[PDB]
């Protein structure tokens, strides 16, 4: 086609998106890890994971307004994630590598899985 | 804006 | 922080959503133009528009699922508004540019009137 | 991926 674009439009709709969880506006699914609750919306989480993606196009799951993962899971993982989702920024340290690549593997997020596998090949 |  | 950024995230985040539209899945809002209607995101919507913004955090609008536009609205601009919305591309045509402006003007949306006024002044 |  002959469109314009705006460079900075997709990421201005993620700041707003992120500005609208952190008010808990329009927040429609609770995901429960280890007991500890994270309020989010499924559209985000559908569009940044394999997982939450085959979760909420499931004809009964996508009805649910709780969902709980696999206690394997970190609640801290999953909160640098979530975190990830909503602004592009991952807060990957030495001492949650190992968590949020299992994290990302388990939510099938494929470009972190692959960041964390080089910085964990770069230190040994 | 920017031609695509 | 000492964060890492993925670059195209926030991209692929928006083509996702627009995904999700094209297919139908987890559209929240019915918006009616003129007898025309349009199935979207609430969030989507709100992220983009300060009207839509305004709409979906009012307490008794917030649970609407149809939204009627105002009869001096145009379809078409409507449509061409909805998909720049998910998409960040504009497509603006001599044939258009009145309406898509008038559009983007009644929905807040401030960069796509920014464009309209620049390419108007531009044919003067 | 990138400092931002
Ligand atoms: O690594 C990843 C990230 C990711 C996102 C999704 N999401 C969607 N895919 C296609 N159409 C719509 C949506 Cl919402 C699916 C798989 C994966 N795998
Ligand atoms: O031109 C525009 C585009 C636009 C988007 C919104 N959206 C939000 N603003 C702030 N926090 C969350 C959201 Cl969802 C409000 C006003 C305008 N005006
Ligand atoms: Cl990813
Ligand atoms: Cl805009």
């Amino acid at each position: 086609d002959s469109c314009i674009q705006f460079t900075r439009h997709a990421s201005d709709v993620l700041l707003n998106l992120n500005r609208l969880r952190s008010r808990d506006i329009l927040t429609d699914v609770v995901i429960v890890v280890s007991r500890e609750q994270f309020r989010a919306h499924k559209t985000v989480l559908m569009a940044c994971s394999g997982l939450f993606y085959s979760i909420f196009t499931d004809q009964l799951k996508c009805n649910l307004s709780v969902i709980n993962l696999d206690p394997e899971i970190n609640p801290e993982g999953f909160c640098i994630l979530l975190d990830f989702m909503y602004t592009s920024r991952l807060n990957l340290r030495e001492g949650n590598i190992m968590a949020v690549m299992a994290t990302a593997m388990y939510l099938q997020m494929e470009h972190v899985v692959d960041t964390c596998r080089k910085f964990i090949k770069a230190s040994e | 804006w920017v031609i695509p």
